[PDB]
């Protein structure tokens, strides 16, 4: 497994956390997104995040670290689990149904404000029946491609 | 400007991924509720809230709760309210016939107690009263002492002292790494 296609989305996944651009991801830049997705880990227990994924025990993680860590959990059966919860971090309601508004919700606390516009289309992108709206069945069959 | 959904998507698994394992790693707590009127169900979700800052709480109504996990608790908590002449809300009696049933318990795990009920009679959160003194005799080390929120002078006021209150105690009988410094909600100030 592991298409140069995905690798390189996994680059810009990793990009997402080391805002800054140097090439590392921080307990603090960890802290920041996961709490901007509404998950609440204290400080010890971000710093055993990163030092789990952290091979080269040098305090932060890289690109490798994290390809290394995503490559690994990716084939697995956790993922099962893994997958869905990352699905309720978007489905707040647990309705099943990822609506445009909850996928407003996470990108503005991502402080990522897009226009009704961009973030339609941000939909249609894994809409496999249209509805304007992303289903569980729908939103596994974009993690898994 | 933007990040494609698929990108974003690999981003949350991530953090998922994450959080999980350090989830399972905390320390589970259950937090029982009996209720008539639904107040101390909301209670008890706002004490799942504040005790998601550190540990791994699941709310559970007591007649959906078999005893045998007393014996493999860490740490229980209780929030019901009272009726009749000390008499436990419709969910509860259940659990009320077994709790004082039982004789023994192996595993002296630590638990708080926190129960609704109304000045006016003369049974005052006769039933929170029931189960806090029913678990010290069987053992169990009383984290912090048992609250009461009276429906007249306050009853969240009461609540949120209590659920701070015992949450401090737990972070503490648990060593919790960092703390004094958890950010806890917004309304526990
Ligand atoms: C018929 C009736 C009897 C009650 N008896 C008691 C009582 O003996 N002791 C007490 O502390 N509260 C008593 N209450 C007050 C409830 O404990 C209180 O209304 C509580 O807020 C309801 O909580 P719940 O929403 O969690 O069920 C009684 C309320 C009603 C309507
Ligand atoms: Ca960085
Ligand atoms: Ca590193
Ligand atoms: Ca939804
Ligand atoms: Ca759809």
């Amino acid at each position: 497994q592991l298409t140069e296609e995905q690798i390189a989305e996994f680059k810009e996944a990793f990009s997402l956390f080391d805002k800054d651009g140097d090439g590392t991801i921080t307990t603090k830049e960890l802290g920041t997104v996961m709490r901007s997705l509404g998950q609440n880990p204290t400080e010890a227990e971000l710093q055993d995040m990163i030092n789990e994924v952290d091979a080269d025990g040098n305090g932060t993680i890289d690109f490798p670290e994290f390809l290394t860590m995503m490559a690994r959990k990716m084939k697995d059966t956790d993922s099962e689990e893994e997958i869905r919860e990352a699905f309720r971090v978007f489905d707040k309601d647990g309705n099943g149904y990822i609506s445009a508004a909850e996928l407003r919700h996470v990108m503005t606390n991502l402080g990522e404000k897009l226009t009704d516009e961009e973030v339609d289309e941000m939909i249609r992108e894994a809409d496999i029946d249209g509805d304007g709206q992303v289903n569980y069945e729908e939103f596994v069959q974009m993690m898994t491609a | 400007r933007e990040i494609p959904l698929k990108v974003l998507v690999k981003a949350v698994l991530f953090a998922c991924m994450l959080m999980r394992k350090t989830m399972a790693s905390r320390v589970r707590v259950t937090i029982l509720f009996a209720t008539e009127t639904g107040k101390s169900e909301a209670l008890a979700w706002d004490l799942g809230a504040l005790f998601s800052c550190a540990f791994n709480p699941k709310v559970v109504c007591m007649d959906k709760y078999r005893l045998s996990c007393l014996e493999e608790e860490r740490l229980l908590l209780v929030v019901t309210s009272t009726f009749g002449n000390g008499d436990c809300p419709g969910n509860g009696e259940k659990l009320k016939k077994s709790l004082f049933m039982l004789k023994e318990l192996n595993n002296k795990f630590r638990y708080a107690v926190f129960g609704l009920g109304s000045s006016m009679y003369p049974r005052f959160c006769a039933f929170a009263h029931d189960i806090d003194q029913k678990l010290s005799h069987l053992g169990a080390s009383q984290l912090t002492p048992m609250g009461e929120g009276d429906e007249l002078s306050g009853q969240e006021d009461a609540f949120r002292s209590w659920a701070v209150q015992t949450f401090k105690a737990a972070c503490e009988t648990f060593d919790v790494r960092g703390k004094q410094h958890i950010q806890i909600p917004k309304l526990y100030t």
